[PDB]
């Protein structure tokens, strides 16, 4: 895999692809 | 944190994987 | 606003939209 | 859970807010 | 709901989520 | 170009693509 | 409408342009 | 307008809702 | 069609819409 | 990581994610 | 091909890497 | 190339079409 530059919803899509059925938590600063 | 890191810098899928449940 | 089917990455995108900076958890296993 | 609420069945944006932190 | 920073197609996806079956119009400047 | 099924948010994303600055209407009720 | 044309049935990018303003 | 506002500034879902048909 | 300003995955989605069943190759620099 | 169904534009988005700067080919005809 | 591997059936992110250049 | 052009400048669907298989 390659490193990623992901902002906004692109990060959420990446988390979704990476975590699959496990799901994930999205926790921005502030 | 990861949300900032991936956007202002870069991050790996492996770092992302830490955020799975 | 509406009620719709939101599945998969679209569901997490919607969560991103709705929650934003609060963050969210996507836990399909329950 | 969320999948049952919003994908299998339908949910509003307010119900989606149930899954915010 | 949280305020949104939406550019490009992200705005269209947000409109789609917000308007559901009502649909919407997308009307940029110029 | 091709003919494909474009549904839901993908349909509006395609409209964004195709129309861009012209803008577009997405009116699923007809 | 557009859903029937492009989702239920298939449409080209030119047909999609029918729904531009 | 809204397309610019949401991108150069911020906008709310409620403002967006004004653009539904 | 209108000209496009597409970065990141948005380009890939555009390629996907444009090429349909033909598919496509995505070939960034470097 | 997980195994999931990845279809259509989501498949190419996943390829973008996974391949990034390597680039990729999406060739549905085989 | 990729569609059979990853859409019709399921694939891992490593299998997706099979289609990188 | 196209990936850069579309992002740093603009590109047309017609230019994109060159990248189909
Ligand atoms: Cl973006
Ligand atoms: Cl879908
Ligand atoms: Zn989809
Ligand atoms: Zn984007």
């Amino acid at each position: 895999f390659v490193n990623q530059h992901l902002c906004g919803s692109h990060l959420v899509e990446a988390l979704y692809l990476v975590c699959g059925e496990r799901g994930f938590f999205y926790t921005p600063k502030t | 944190g990861i949300v900032e890191q991936c956007c202002t810098s870069i991050c790996s899928l492996y770092q992302l994987e830490n955020y799975c449940n």
